[PDB]
């Protein structure tokens, strides 16, 4: 593919 | 049929539209029929994907409006935006409550399924207790609350620790103590007595099992050392 | 007023939401007062953000497509032209903004505006189909070219909006038109000359400047390999 233009505390329980 | 919806949730997944997956698995709640594990996760991803999203939102503008209080004018509408992105975060949640409540709860017959959408039920009150304040935060935090203590007591008859739907259970209500309940030596305590229930049957787990209940187990171990530092 | 509208624009902003960022800008502009770089870099990075979902969507769901061998097939073309639908609606929303607003009034707004009307058409031509497919980039190679002519008479090779142009007229030449040739020759063109400019260039656009000429060497080595 091409490129193109730039722009201008708790340890809860993880998923699956 | 429910089937076709689950080859449209996956594609709404791979998309990163979350949003048309919840819509369909929403859907396929409502057909009243039991899901499968398979549509069960993919209906927990589903809107714990789309409550993340504005959670991460709401944190973000909370955090700006508390970092200007002195700026008056322009803190009084980015508190109007603040409130605007709550309503959506508490409806997401309302709307999965009342989907697990009116369907999924009272159709569950296996254990392993009961726990798991219990847990789910106090996991998305939690997040609207994170939200709230006062009583409604009261009423919301003693509803979760009482739905991860049902969700516990069966799992601790029905499963071993060595299967993750109870670790994850384990975590997420030690999460809960500790920052709804406002209960940080409860919530250690908890952690630490899953975590070593764990440990006494850690090498009996089978290959995937095992893999699961290890990226439970060091969420668990983490945290229990987060906390306590 | 406009001051207050930008500030609730880049509060969606800080919170990484885009759409009502979009939603506020728009009505931001209908005041048809000339957007100041601010607010322009603020309007163009909620717009390209609203779309840039959708088209990573729709590149997806083209190539499970494609990996299809029945409804499994139906469904896939269903989600991609609910997909395209949206994606079109909203570069339609963008497009007619410009043309009613920001077109109609700088030489470097002029550019700005009239390159962002060529990226949005050439958005639309990655989801286009049928003979229109032509009128799309018809209408996007117009407003480039007006965007060359302003950029090649009134901007330094220096300048980034220049540079974008090339780029993504280049982008275009080669995903839309198939030329690699052609493309190579206008990125090759711009690329010597902001090297002939190569310390010339601003504290901040030597960073703006390298980046832009990274992605145009990259780029070439995608279209001459």
């Amino acid at each position: 593919r091409s490129s193109s233009a730039p722009n201008v505390r708790s340890a809860s329980e993880p998923s699956l | 049929d429910k089937n076709e919806l689950v080859q449209k949730a996956k594609l709404a997944e791979q998309a990163e539209r979350y949003d048309d997956m919840a819509a369909c698995m929403k859907s396929v709640t409502e057909q009243g029929a039991e899901l499968s594990n398979e549509e069960r996760n993919l209906l927990s991803v589903a809107y714990k994907n789309v409550v993340g999203a504005r959670r991460s939102s709401w944190r973000v503008v909370s955090s700006i409006e508390q970092k200007t209080e002195g700026a008056e004018k322009k803190q009084q509408m980015a508190r109007e935006y603040r409130e605007k992105i709550e309503t959506e975060l508490r409806d997401i949640c309302n709307d999965v409550l009342s989907l697990l409540e009116k369907f999924l709860i009272p159709n569950a017959s296996q254990a392993e399924s009961k726990v798991f959408y219990l847990k789910m039920k106090g996991d998305y009150y939690r997040y609207l207790a994170e939200v709230a304040a006062g009583d409604d935060k009261k009423g919301i935090v003693d509803q979760s609350q009482q739905a991860y203590q049902e969700a516990f007591e069966i799992s601790k008859k029905e499963m071993q620790p060595t299967h993750p739907i109870r670790l994850g259970l384990a975590l997420n209500f030690s999460v809960f103590y500790y920052e709804i309940l406002n209960s940080p030596e409860k919530a250690c305590s908890l952690a630490k007595t899953a975590f070593d229930e764990a440990i006494a049957e850690l090498d009996t787990l089978s290959e995937e099992s095992y893999k699961d209940s290890t990226l439970i187990m060091q969420l668990l171990r983490d945290n229990l050392t987060l906390w306590t530092s």
